[PDB]
C-alpha cells in the first residue's frame, strides 16, 4: 500500500504491507481560505478506524 | 508454437524453444511494474 | 513447488530448494517492518 505520510501529506510515502484498522489518527496541515480572503493553515487530528 | 504450463515439461524430438519477442516498452513495464498498486508514484 | 511447514522436513529424491523471488521493495518492508504498530514514525 503506497500510503501517504508526513505533515503536508505527500501522496506517495510510507509504502507498507499492513493496513491498521485500529483507532489511529493522522495529522494533516491544510491551508484554506476564509470568506474574508484571509488564508490560514490549520491542522486536524482525523481520528479514524 | 504452444504455451506449455503445468508439470516440468521436457522437449520432445521435434520441439525447439521459441523466443517470444515482446514489443519495445512492454519489457520495461513487466520488470518495473511488479506491483502497480504499490509502485504507482513513478 | 509447494510450501512445507510443520516438522523438520527432509528433501526427497526429486526435490530441490526453490528460491522465492519477492518483488523489489517488499524485501525492505519485511526486514524494516518487524512491528509496524511500534515502528511507525519512519
Ligand atoms: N504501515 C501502515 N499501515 C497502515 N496504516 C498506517 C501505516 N503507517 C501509518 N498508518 C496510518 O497512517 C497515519 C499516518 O500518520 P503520519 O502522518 O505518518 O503521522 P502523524 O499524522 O504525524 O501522526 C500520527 C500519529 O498517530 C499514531 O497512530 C502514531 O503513533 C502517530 O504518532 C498513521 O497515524 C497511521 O494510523
Amino acid at each position: 500500500l503506497s500510503l501517504s505520510a508526513g505533515r503536508p501529506k505527500r501522496p506517495h510515502a510510507r509504502r507498507a504491507l499492513c493496513l491498521l484498522l485500529g483507532p489511529d489518527f493522522f495529522t494533516d496541515v491544510i491551508t484554506i481560505e476564509t470568506a474574508d480572503h484571509a488564508r490560514l493553515q490549520l491542522q486536524l487530528a482525523y481520528n479514524w478506524h | 508454437v504452444r504455451a506449455v504450463i503445468g508439470s516440468t515439461y521436457m522437449l520432445t524430438q521435434d520441439e525447439v524453444l521459441w523466443e517470444k519477442e515482446l514489443p519495445p516498452g512492454v519489457e520495461e513495464l513487466l520488470n518495473k511494474g511488479q506491483d502497480p498498486l504499490a509502485d504507482r508514484g513513478e
